[PDB]
Order: structure tokens, then C-alpha cells, then sequence
RNA sequence: CAAUGUAGGUAAGGGAAGUCGGCAAGCCGGAUCCGUAACUUCGGGAUAAGGAUUGGCUCUAAGGGCUGGC
RNA sequence: ACUAUGACUCUCUUAAGGUAGCCAAAUGCCUCGUCAUCUAAUUAGUGACGCGCAUGAAUGGAUGAACGAGAUUCCCACUG
RNA sequence: UCAGUACGAGAGGAACCGCAGGUUCAGACAUUUGGUGUAUGUGCUUGGCUGAGGAGCCAAUGGGGCGAAGCUACCAUCUG
RNA sequence: UACCUGGUUGAUCCUGCCAGUAGCAUAUGCUUGUCUCAAAGAUUAAGCCAUGCAUGUCUAAGUACGCACGGCCGGUACAGUGAAACUGCGAAUGGCUCAUUAAAUCAGUUAUGGUUCCUUUGGUCGCUCGUACUUGGAUAACUGUGGUAAUUCUAGAGCUAAUACAUGCCGACGGGCGCUGACCCCCUUCGCGGGGGGGAUGCGUGCAUUUAUCAGUGGUGACUCUAGAUAACCUCGGGCCGAUCGCACGCCCGGCGGCGACGACCCAUUCGAACGUCUGCCCUAUCAACUUUCGAUGGUAGUCGCCGUGCCUACCAUGGUGACCACGGGUGACGGGGAAUCAGGGUUCGAUUCCGGAGAGGGAGCCUGAGAAACGGCUACCACAUCCAAGGAAGGCAGCAGGCGCGCAAAUUACCCACUCCCGACCCGGGGAGGUAGUGACGAAAAAUAACAAUACAGGA
RNA sequence: CAGCCGCGGUAAUUCCAGCUCCAAUAGCGUAUAUUAAAGUUGCUGCAGUUAAAAAGCUCGUAGUUGGAUCUUGGGAGCGGCCGUCCCCUGCUCGGCGCCGGCCCGAAGCGUUUACUUUGAAAAAAUUAGAGUGUUCAAAGCAGGCCGCCUGGAUACCGCAGCUAGGAAUAAUGGAAUAGGACCGCGGUUCUAUUUUGUUGGUUUU
RNA sequence: GCUACUACCGAUUGGAUGGUUUAGUGAGGCCCUCGGAUCGGCCCCGCCGGGGUGCCCUGGCGGAGCGCUGAG
């Protein structure tokens, strides 16, 4: 099989090795993963010691995170963007780790919603008919209005994360091997990396 | 080779146990255990070879189905169990307690004791694992896991538990002028105060000892079992407390023994 | 292990063919229908037993039990039955007290021992305080000599 | 729109057995990238031999001028 | 001092008597010389042998890379 | 097949009627396989020419694939 | 016991070699009465094998409706044996050999803060807030039809279990702890306010798992250690939280109960295993420069993998070794512990009963398993072999005996688990491991084949 | 026949026989590899004018070897002029404690190798070796008193690695365009933190 | 000159054995995406019991969509 050693190469001066033995089982590796975007399909895998591994092949949604609010969530697996191991990882529809990803921007602008009363998101002209949201944002009593008037101090957002918010899609790095743990899970990318990566893409289109 | 090995030869059991060269080809191999392969002592020896009540296995089979032996406060039939330092065999019918001490020379002595005094005993502790609720464990040599005990109770220490309950009483701690058994090496049972202790980085560190004849002896701390407050035992000894006199002073002291015998 | 055995597909080319008589015709063989086998087991396990013959969860299955005879000569007659499986009996009671009981008893290790230690725990703090207060008063004479 | 010719073509299997004789026809052919022995007047031999690639469509990148580290 | 041969010597004939090298070659009758290789099989071809009917030294001898619309023999691929 | 027989010490070893097939030769035919193929039948395609698309043409049979009919071969088949 | 002698010459003295001398193996020759130990088809051919055996196993306690044996007290299961078959565990050890292989294996030395572990031992095992007085359905062994030329080859019809496979609750569990919070109260103020509490309803509410952020009980030389707080996440090809089993049978106007067996996820443990560090190996120059896009030496990001690393992929950088003998070629080289020899220095050997490695015709590939790239497990191709009704079948002694062949060159198809130990579900089974005899002048130890007296004789104090 | 020198050509101490005699004795002979002998591969330990032998000469990087020079002495007590025992670092927390100071103990730091001494550490088996009447011995690790008594030791174990002592011999640095030591003075910039009875923030000291 | 033996060159693009490799073809496993012989399960109606209060739950006899859906 594909046999992880160092005999099979070169020693550092140059000589060739001479093979005294064939190949063993712990001398081991196996094929790639490569789980791809769809509904869930993950196969397990024995290993050494009778142990489980739950090596995935398709993969729908994700349990990502947003960092700073500290408020992770399960959601549904839109689109790769970019891989900077292979752009083959960006051609082909591909799931792996540290994978850019995008995802609904609408769960993270309902909980900022509940908890500072203020709005996320909604392009500058749409407004709600139904006014469920203006009426969580107000009604507030005098006790609880203490609370959520210093909350608008700690308020602000910025207007970088805030303009794809506008637009609906977050960007998403995936940590999670999928082809170990059979998930795709992530973290949201923020702030000066974002400015980063998004200059990197400038770059890249030229 | 694909795994590990089930038999063992008869001349590579250690010397120490004083196998013979010529009865028979293998050794009885020791089920793993509280103890190590190579410190410890088969039921078998030390009732055959050392005790000599049994001559074959069909005997101490049958004894040791009857059921009478205990071995640490708990009833065990597998007969290569390896019983160990301070390990206490237990014998009913007979009435005799035994534990396992080192004579002068690195093998065991027949250091017998009364039930009183041997129904307790010793054990060094290894290691604090902090368990899963902020919870205390300790690990002692004969892996023994007691959980709750005192954060005092510390690294190179001793501690005094009990057969029937398996709950440590007391502990004595690691410090200037304990008395200390050598349980491993050149100095293979011998008994001396600890007169000075010598740290070490990465190489690990001496203990420097002192005989109770002035003669100085360093060793290192995986051959150390603290056994006592200064220089004067809590536990009995065996005849001789560990001294290893020189071959001049066996010379002398066999010598008149064979006169004395006459 | 590699074997050859033959296609599935049927034709002249064929021994034998092992037929199932589903429904039975106009005619009346004799050599079929005429002699009666019956099916030599019902269920063993006394949970499909229950199933079986729809029997409550309390009462006894001794009762209802066939018992097929064992005679010949030499031997008395005898019938063989079988052995009761999944029976709620009195000992098996006595199994699942047991184990409540037992449970009681790690439960209450587990309390006595987290007792015992915070015990053991906060009198040692309490010490160590007394001492600390003490090393304070030492503190303060150490400064002003 | 027959035979005979003259000049053109193509053929399963076999592959010079035909024949004074491979005569004639046929195989090979241009470029890039590898690789290239015997011998030698040491200049040659040399496109030696011997291999691989080659299309369409859609992209990136490197090489320049002119005026007020741009 | 096996036979053969003749290192060596003499003589007749002419003014000496084929030295170095080479071959059954484009030069050899008898001749398809004999032996080996190349073929299932070879009066051809190639490498040694020499008694050379009648080899041979500027009437030039022997070799020798590169070149030849030069003469023959064999092998690969290829083909009416 | 007759026949492992007659004959002959053995070794060895037939012949006559019947049956199944073959070689060579001659005379026909073309159901099937193959060949041919400018029905210039039909896709593809190189260079150019008709403003572009579409539909087409020239390059002495432009080139390459597959191919009907018809002629036709111990290279298919039949009969003597 | 740190030793030399003959020989070139007409004779002498030298350098100098040849022959002698004594050990240690292998073979063969001749001879041979006793007793105690004892090697034994490596050297050629990692050439080929007919035959037999060499690993199986059951408790009171996983499964009995075959009387196949068995108590007679039954009809309210089963006294008790039990072929068989399912279940479970093991068969990765031992054994045999030394062809390959030259900083590799090996030896010593350390490290895993970079890891896994069937089992053994010890900790945990009504911590979840939401039919359990116990659930579901096959299947074998059995009976009855058969098939083949041929395999311990097997098909169809009737059936049936579990500590196999599936599903799943009330319970303890009665509430807490975070958040939500209609609304309510107190205080203060002109009131908004400002301060203090509560509060319907809802969300979460075990260990193990995964990711992210915040802070620093017990450790360390130093942890991104240990432990804590919050947000949440969790594959149905479902993780745990016992749908088992045996021995006694008690105690409370059917309720609480014992001692075990077996099976459980995680944590420690043991046997150890596995990667790495340091230093050390024989001949050869008639081998002086080597490596590279098929990874050579670094870097970045990933893949795989239990982790660290060109292990693998992609993009950059252009490095590394060399007269201190690299590189390449040889080795009648598995390594070591050791043996022989000796004054002191040294020289050669070491397949061989202990350790480590590799291997079972050649190479390769894999299922099953905690553990195998297994060879007395499978699938190919190659080499070789065995039968056929012509379609097909089956194969591997570098296991033991024994045999072919090679050779100068090497043993009886013997007996036994009684000793030593090992396996298994085990108080009961098995063991060509092992032991025991037979042959055996490879060799070692001790020890007969005559001793004495008296008579003659020859000699001597 | 004779390993070699040599024997045998008619009195053969050398052949074939007989007669004797020698060595070793249940063992001896023959062959081959191999070892001491071999100061004939030589580091200890060879040769090199003439027996075999020095490049025709000089230059030359690695290799190998390299002058001299720096700490000698001192104090108290000791034995028969002589020898030996006792001593020859320095720079936050407590008691030999004594009347803030002094000393000691402890923690941390030390310009650096080779060399030498210790210990640990080393698998057993083997070897040497203590003990031990296998009837001696070769062997084994057992045995011995008439219930008891004992043994079942020990040494060597290259090389490299570690551990603490010693500092003569051999390296190696240091202050020379002084950007040189001590111990001090004052700025620029940055802060460990203590602070003002209690709510908050900063600079100072 | 004669007798015997030994290595050497030597046409035969000589022959025979292994050993690294370049290039064509390349069985067969392992992995993946489809596939779905075949065998279920649920629901749907008609003919009937048992329990409940014209409606809810169960077992049989027929059909068929296979309405849905599973192992494979
Ligand atoms: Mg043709
Ligand atoms: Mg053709
Ligand atoms: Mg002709
Ligand atoms: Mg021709
Ligand atoms: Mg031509
Ligand atoms: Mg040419
Ligand atoms: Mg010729
Ligand atoms: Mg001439
Ligand atoms: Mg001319
Ligand atoms: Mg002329
Ligand atoms: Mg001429
Ligand atoms: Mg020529
Ligand atoms: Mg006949
Ligand atoms: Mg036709
Ligand atoms: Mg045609
Ligand atoms: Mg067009
Ligand atoms: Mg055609
Ligand atoms: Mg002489
Ligand atoms: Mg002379
Ligand atoms: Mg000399
Ligand atoms: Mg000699
Ligand atoms: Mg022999
Ligand atoms: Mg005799
Ligand atoms: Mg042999
Ligand atoms: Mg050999
Ligand atoms: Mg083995
Ligand atoms: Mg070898
Ligand atoms: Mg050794
Ligand atoms: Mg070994
Ligand atoms: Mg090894
Ligand atoms: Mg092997
Ligand atoms: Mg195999
Ligand atoms: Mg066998
Ligand atoms: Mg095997
Ligand atoms: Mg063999
Ligand atoms: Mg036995
Ligand atoms: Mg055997
Ligand atoms: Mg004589
Ligand atoms: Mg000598
Ligand atoms: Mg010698
Ligand atoms: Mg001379
Ligand atoms: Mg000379
Ligand atoms: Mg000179
Ligand atoms: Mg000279
Ligand atoms: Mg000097």
C-alpha cells in the first residue's frame, strides 16, 4: 500500500539504500478523503487497536463559529471560495480543511438582533411589513432599559464585516478534519485577516 | 516478529531468583501484574523452590484451589501473580503471615513476623493525577489508585494503608534523615540513613547514604523505598538490617560459624 | 475461497430441479398429502414464547406448556420439557434488588468519601491559615527588628 | 466505355520463399524535448542509433516606446 | 638424436638469385585448395593456412578516419 | 472397421466388401465472410475563394473514415 | 617452561628462505575388553519430497423439547448425564534455517512533553429531569428428498436458541444551576430617574465526543500540562448509563435482602511494541568527484497517518557530500554475548542450544483480528509437480521421523505427558515444544590385561 | 624408500623378509584449513653504502611536529636536620547566636577542553574464582546434625555516554586606532509597583 | 631441430548466467461514484372478530399503487 518510511528515498549524502525487509502493516497510509459538498455520506474506518473513524465523503452543513460573539452555530454548507493548497481545491467543488467557505449571514443578525436590539444586515431601503423585529427592538422597560442602552455603548460593529453582512454571506475556515471526525466545522474569518485575504484575492484576479 | 512473546527460558529467568542449570528447560512466565517481571516472585517459587512444600504442579494446584492464600487482602488463584516488596502472603490454616524482605544478599530472606505486625501494609506512591471532578487520585508502585487523599500527601513519600479496606491511614513524607531501603541494583537491599540528597537536571538524581558502620553508598532514587522517621523503623526488619558486610567479615563470620558447628 | 458452481439460468442443460408444492390441486397424491409431519419446534426463548401466546407479563408459563412423551422399554414414560427462559422468578427478583442495593452502596461511598475529603481539605486550609497568621505576626516583628 | 495497352490507385493471412540481383513501387520524412556507441589524421563520425509530444477553444505571466525607483 | 625439414656448407649457371611485407584478392590452371564460422541446407561471402602454374617493393608495397548517382555479402523494418 | 487376426518360434504383421474424408483437375454460382468501391452515397477534416452565419466550390480522384448494387477469390460455397 | 634444529660451500661467516616441531578442527585408514558425560545432512543444492503426526478447548455458573444415558412424586419448566451444534477464546507463541542485507541489522546509550495497546491489576460504573415486574425476529444442530467420476463439496422442504443480532421506558428524580422573565414589591425622587429584590412562561439541564473564546486546584527545569468559565456541536454504516447466569434461602394488621460468575464505556497499570539521539564495521583507486524536477537539501500550506518528518501534494528558495577515502564495486559477512591460541603485545574464528534480525518455491496483493502485510489462512502471474468420464479437482517438511540429490562429508517412520513449562470456556483436554530410550572412536573424566612367597642362579651394601 | 638431506651399481646400519630393539597404549597413523614457533610484516620490534632496496633535483596546500616566558610559598599543632597529619576560592531566608553589627547555613552564578581518580550504570550464559568428599575426578549447587543447622558468595566485563574530586603537561582566548575597569553624578525614553479613610483616574516619591 | 605442459591474442555485431534500470502493453486486489437481481417494511382500499365512543385501536382473507420507504 501507500507505505509511509524513509527507506523507500535517498540518505542525506546520496547513497542508495539496500531494502531489508518487504512491507509491513504499521508501515502504513491510506487514500485521501476528499469529502465533497451534498447530502451527508460518511463511511467508518477501522484502525489499529479496533478503534473508529468516521472518515466523511459528503457533507451538507457544519457546526461554525463566530469567535468574537462567541455564539457558534450549525449551518448549511453553501460554497467553497478559495484554497490556498491547490487551486484545484477552488475548481473542484472540494471539502477540506482550511477551506473558505460562505454561509447565511441571517442567524448571526437575528442573535445581535435579540440581544442589542439593533439591526443587521438589510440593505439600506428594504424594511419589515410584519415589524416582529422593530417590536423586540422596542417595548423595553425602565429596568431592562438600563441594561440595553449600555449594551448600544459595546454596540458597534464595523463596517467592513458589517457591508458582507448587508450582503448576506459569511466567509468560513474550516478546522475540523472531516475525513477524521466526519464534520466539516469551522470558524468565521475576521477583521485585519479578512482585509487580507480579501487583498489576496484582489491579487489573484490582477 | 508479530507480537509478543508467551514463554520463557530457563537460564534467562534472572539469577537472583538462584534457578538451577539443569532440571528442565523453561521458567514460569509471570502474568502481568501489580509488579514487574523482573522484580517479582512466582507463587510457584516461592512455595517450591523456596518453600518447598509442593514438589509438582498438580499440588500446588490443588492447594492453591483450596483457596486458603490472599494475596494483598483479596483472594487471587492465578499462581504466577507476581507478589512483590512488603507484599504480605497470608496463609489461614498455617496461621503465619509472611512478608517479602530482602536479606543482605539481593535475594529475599524467610523473615517471619506475627499476624499483629503483618497485618498491615507499605506502599510508595508515584504520582497525583488530578481526577475528573477535582478530585485527588494517587498511584503507587503496586498501582494501587486511592482517590480523596491529602494534597500533602506528596511525590517520593510512603504511605501506611490498611488489607481489609484498601484506605490510606497515615503518610510519611520524604525528608532529612529518614531512614531507606535501596530497592534496586548494586545496593540491593541494604538499610542506611539519608545523609545527603544531590539534584541532577535530566540525569537523574543521587541520594548519598551513610551506613550505620560510617560506610557511604550513593543510589539512585528508582532503587529508593523511604521506610521510616529518622533512623529508627516503624516496620520490621530483616536479621542483619540490610548491611552487606565485606567478604573479610564473612570470612571470619563463616569461618566460626563452621567452628562453632564443629 | 474460489469456487465454480453453475449459471442461475435454467435449460436441458440440468440434473435436477428441487420443486415447492405452493397450492394443492385437484387431484390427491398419495404419497404428499396422505402422511402428516408435523413442525418439530415452537418457540424456545421464553420472550418469543410470550409473544407467541399473547401471555401477560405477571403469570406463569409452566402451566400452559405442551410436553411431548419419552417411553420405550426398559425406561418409565417421561416428557421432556424446556427450560424456562426470560422467568421473572423470585430469585431473579432477589438479582434486581441486588443490584439497586449495590447501587445504593457506590452512591453513598461516592457522598461519604466527597464529605470526608472537603472535611479533611478545609480543616488543613483552616490550619494553614492559622499559620499564615502566624508567619504574619513573625512578619511584623521581622520588619521592625 | 470490351479485350490488349500507357499513366494513375488499393488490398485479409504470409513477408523476398520470386529472381542473375530487393530491379521497381512501398516504409521512413518537417519541428520541440530527451538520448547518442564503435572508431578517429581527434577537426569529425552526427538529423547517428533510440524514445515521447503535436488539434480546437478560454486564460495567466515575461520581455518595449514617450512626457511632466512614479 | 622419429620422419619430415633443413640452421649450416658447396657447386653449376648468369651480374646478383624475391629481403621487408601480403593472398586462392580485380592477380591461382589443376581448384568447388583445406579447416572454422555464417545457413535446415551455401561451387558465393568473411577469418587464418601457403607448395605463390605467374605476389612484391616510386613499372611503388602495406595500412588508413571522412567522401562515392562505384563493385559485391548479410541483418531490421517494410512491402502485390 | 475387417484384425492386434490368418502367416511366423517370436520379433513383427496383411488383404477383399462397406463407411468417413482429402489432393490434384474440370464446369458453374455469389446466400454468407472477405476484397474492390467516383452510385463522388454520407459524417469529419487541412489551405484558400463566395462581406459574416447558413448552404457550397477549387487543389489533375484534395485527404482520410464507413459503405449499397454489381463483378469477384480453393480467400466463401456446390457438383463430377 | 618467554626454547629451536638439518640444509647453498673445497672449508668459513652472513642475508635468506625450504623441510622439520607442538596445538585446534573436518574427513578417512587400521586396531579395539569396562564404567560416567556426549556432537550428529550447516559447509555442495534457499535443490526436490511419498507417508504419519506436530493446537485445540467447557464450567455448579453462555446455549439441551435427539431418553443418547438417567430419580419417579408429576402435568405448576428444568433432579442429573449428554454425542452434536451454536457461542466464546486461542491458534501472531514455540519450532526450523541463515540466501539476501555493510552505520543497515546489532551493541551500548538515551528519549516518546510526539504514541497505541485483546488481557492482568486498581480506581469509577441510580450524577441524564425525560413494557421496564423484562420487548422484537431469525438462524444451526434434528427429520425428510437429493446431486457429482472427484474435496471433512454441498442444495431444496419442515422447524428452534443466545453473554449472537435489533428496539427501548417508568425509576433513583426531589430538585437544583445558568439564562429567559408576564408582571409584582420596597426604597428614593416633583416625576423620568436612581437603588434593591422577586416573578408566570420558555430555553438548557449525565460521562465520553468536537470547535472557539476568557482566566489561572495540582504539577514541571520548562507545557498550548492538569483543572476551571461560557457559547454551542454530536454520523442511525447509532458510545456508555447490565432486556444475562449459578449457589444457598432468610428477615420483616408479597416488601427489604447475601456471596459470587459473566459482560460493560473511560481512566491509571502490566507485557511490552514502535519511531527518533549519541558513538562504533571487513577488502578495493586496474572506482576521484557525486546529486536533481520520479525529492536531491531547505522553506510555506495542506493530504494521509495515532502523532514529529519529502511520508505524500502543490508553490518558492538552490542547496548537501567529497583525499578525515564519500560515491561506486566486492565480501566464501546475518550481528553480538563467546572459542582457539598465547611471555608481554597481538593473530584468526564465531551457521550452531542465550539475545536481536530476517524467511517459509519465486515476487506481489488482501480479508478476517487487540495483535498478521500471517504462509501448517486466502487471490493472481511465474517456476515446478498430482488425477479426470474432458466439464473439472486439488498443491508447497528452511516442523518431526524418513527420503531423493549433491557430495570426501553426517542417526531409529522408536516410547511418554511421569519431570519442566505452555494453551483453552479449563479441578477433567492436548502438546513429535520437551523429555526418554536406539545408533554414534567429533571429543572429556576414572580405571583391568597380573600381584605375592619359597627354591634355584647373577650380581651388590 | 625418502616431508628434506639422501639410500640402492654383489659383505645394503636407509629397500623386501626374518631375528631383535624404540616411542605411545585402547588408542595411533594420514590429509587439508589454521595458530605459536615468525624480531620472515615488526606500535612494543625489521631493514634500505656493497646481500632486494633513497623519488635525478628543488618548490608546494591539506597531513604530521613544533623554543623559552606567568605561583612560588604560608600559618598552628604533630613524629624519628628530616617527614606528615590540619588549612590555602569569591559575589534572599534563619541560629553555635552575641551585644543595628559579625559569622555560618541555604539559593543562584561562574572563561573553556584533553589528561587522570570515584560512583552509578552495566542482560544472563561463559571465564577466572570462594565454598562444597559427584566413593576421586569430569560434573552439580547442593548439603549437614540427631526436630534442628546452614550455603546457594565474589572478580574481569573493551569503546563511547553520565556523575563528582585533582590541576603538573599540550591547546585556547583576554586591555594596544583603548568604544578599557571600579564606584560614582545628571538627562532622554519605557515602567515593577506601594500611595492619598471609602466611590475613580494620573504623575510623582 | 625434437617431446610434453601452461596462461595470452584471436574472425564468430560469439554463446551462457545473474544484476540495476528506459520504454510499450498490463491480470488482479484495495478505494470511490453509480447501479439495484432479489428480499423486506410502512401506508391504501374491500370482506370479518376483540376493545372502546358514527369515531380510535388490532388479527385474518383479496387486490394494487408499489403511494412512501429499508437492507442489499
Ligand atoms: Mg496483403
Ligand atoms: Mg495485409
Ligand atoms: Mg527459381
Ligand atoms: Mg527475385
Ligand atoms: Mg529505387
Ligand atoms: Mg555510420
Ligand atoms: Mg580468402
Ligand atoms: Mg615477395
Ligand atoms: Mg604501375
Ligand atoms: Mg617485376
Ligand atoms: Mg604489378
Ligand atoms: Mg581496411
Ligand atoms: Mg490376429
Ligand atoms: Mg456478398
Ligand atoms: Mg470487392
Ligand atoms: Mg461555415
Ligand atoms: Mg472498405
Ligand atoms: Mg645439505
Ligand atoms: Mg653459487
Ligand atoms: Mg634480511
Ligand atoms: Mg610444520
Ligand atoms: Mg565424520
Ligand atoms: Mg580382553
Ligand atoms: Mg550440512
Ligand atoms: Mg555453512
Ligand atoms: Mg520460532
Ligand atoms: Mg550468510
Ligand atoms: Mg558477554
Ligand atoms: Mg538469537
Ligand atoms: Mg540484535
Ligand atoms: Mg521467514
Ligand atoms: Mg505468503
Ligand atoms: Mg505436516
Ligand atoms: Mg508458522
Ligand atoms: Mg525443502
Ligand atoms: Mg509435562
Ligand atoms: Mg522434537
Ligand atoms: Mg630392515
Ligand atoms: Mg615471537
Ligand atoms: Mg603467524
Ligand atoms: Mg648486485
Ligand atoms: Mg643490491
Ligand atoms: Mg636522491
Ligand atoms: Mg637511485
Ligand atoms: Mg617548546
Amino acid at each position: 500500500g501507500i507505505s509511509r518510511d524513509n527507506w523507500h528515498k535517498r540518505r542525506k549524502t546520496g547513497g542508495k539504500r539496500k531494502p531489508y525487509h518487504k512491507k509491513r502493516k504499521y508501515e502504513l497510509g491510506r487514500p485521501a478523503a476528499n469529502t465533497k459538498i451534498g447530502p451527508r455520506r460518511i463511511h467508518t474506518v477501522r484502525v489499529r487497536g479496533g478503534n473508529k473513524k468516521y472518515r466523511a465523503l459528503r457533507l451538507d452543513v457544519g457546526n461554525f463559529s463566530w469567535g468574537s460573539e462567541c455564539c457558534t452555530r450549525k449551518t448549511r454548507i453553501i460554497d467553497v471560495v478559495y484554497n490556498a493548497s491547490n487551486n484545484e481545491l477552488v475548481r473542484t467543488k472540494t471539502l477540506v480543511k482550511n477551506c473558505i467557505v460562505l454561509i447565511d449571514s441571517t442567524p448571526y443578525r437575528q442573535w445581535y438582533e435579540s440581544h442589542y436590539a439593533l439591526p443587521l444586515g438589510r440593505k439600506k431601503g428594504a424594511k419589515l411589513t410584519p415589524e416582529e423585529e422593530e417590536i423586540l427592538n422596542k417595548k423595553r422597560s425602565k429596568k431592562i432599559q438600563k441594561k440595553y442602552d449600555e449594551r448600544k455603548k459595546n454596540a458597534k460593529i464595523s463596517s467592513l464585516l458589517e457591508e458582507q453582512f448587508q450582503q448576506g454571506k459569511l466567509l468560513a475556515c474550516i478546522a475540523s478534519r472531516p475525513g477524521q471526525c466526519g464534520r466539516a466545522d469551522g470558524y468565521v474569518l475576521e477583521g485585519k485577516e479578512l482585509e487580507f485575504y480579501l487583498r489576496k484575492i484582489k491579487a489573484r484576479k490582477g | 516478529a508479530r507480537g509478543p512473546k508467551k514463554h520463557l527460558k530457563r537460564v534467562a529467568a534472572p539469577k537472583h531468583w538462584m534457578l538451577d542449570k539443569l532440571t528442565g528447560v523453561f521458567a514460569p512466565r509471570p502474568s502481568t501484574g501489580p509488579h514487574k517481571l523482573r522484580e517479582c516472585l512466582p507463587l510457584i517459587i516461592f512455595l517450591r523452590n523456596r518453600l518447598k512444600y509442593a514438589l509438582t504442579g498438580d499440588e500446588v494446584k490443588k492447594i492453591c484451589m483450596q483457596r486458603f492464600i490472599k494475596i494483598d487482602g483479596k483472594v487471587r488463584t492465578d499462581i504466577t501473580y507476581p507478589a512483590g516488596f512488603m507484599d504480605v502472603i497470608s496463609i489461614d490454616k498455617t496461621g503465619e503471615n509472611f512478608r517479602l524482605i530482602y536479606d543482605t544478599k539481593g535475594r529475599f530472606a524467610v523473615h517471619r513476623i506475627t499476624p499483629e505486625e503483618a497485618k498491615y501494609k507499605l506502599c510508595k506512591v508515584r504520582k497525583i493525577f488530578v481526577g475528573t471532578k477535582g478530585i485527588p487520585h494517587l498511584v503507587t508502585h503496586d498501582a494501587r489508585t486511592i482517590r480523596y487523599p491529602d494534597p500533602l500527601i506528596k511525590v517520593n513519600d510512603t504511605i501506611q494503608i490498611d488489607l481489609e479496606t484498601g484506605k490510606i491511614t497515615d503518610f510519611i513524607k520524604f525528608d532529612t534523615g529518614n531512614l531507606c531501603m535501596v530497592t534496586g541494583g548494586a545496593n540491593l537491599g541494604r538499610i542506611g540513613v539519608i545523609t545527603n540528597r544531590e539534584r541532577h537536571p535530566g540525569s537523574f538524581d543521587v541520594v548519598h547514604v551513610k551506613d550505620a558502620n560510617g560506610n557511604s553508598f550513593a543510589t539512585r532514587l528508582s532503587n529508593i523505598f523511604v521506610i521510616g522517621k529518622g533512623n529508627k523503623p516503624w516496620i520490621s526488619l530483616p536479621r542483619g538490617k540490610g548491611i552487606r558486610l565485606t567478604i573479610a567479615e564473612e570470612r571470619d563470620k563463616r569461618l566460626a560459624a563452621k567452628q562453632s558447628s564443629g | 475461497k474460489r469456487k465454480s458452481v453453475r449459471g442461475c439460468i435454467v435449460d436441458a442443460n440440468l440434473s435436477v430441479l428441487n420443486l415447492v408444492i405452493v397450492k394443492k390441486g385437484e387431484k390427491d397424491i398419495p404419497g404428499l398429502t396422505d402422511t402428516t409431519v408435523p413442525r418439530r419446534l415452537g418457540p424456545k426463548r421464553a420472550s418469543r414464547i410470550r409473544k407467541l401466546f399473547n401471555l401477560s407479563k405477571e403469570d406463569d408459563v409452566r402451566q400452559y406448556v405442551v410436553r411431548k412423551p419419552l417411553n420405550k422399554e426398559g425406561k418409565k414414560p417421561r416428557t421432556k420439557a424446556p427450560k424456562i427462559q426470560r422467568l421473572v422468578t423470585p430469585r431473579v427478583l432477589q438479582h434486581k434488588r441486588r443490584r439497586i442495593a449495590l447501587k445504593k452502596q457506590r452512591t453513598k461511598k461516592n457522598k461519604e468519601e466527597a464529605a470526608e475529603y472537603a472535611k479533611l481539605l478545609a480543616k488543613r486550609m483552616k490550619e494553614a491559615k492559622e499559620k499564615r497568621q502566624e508567619q504574619i505576626a513573625k512578619r511584623r516583628r521581622l520588619s521592625s527588628l
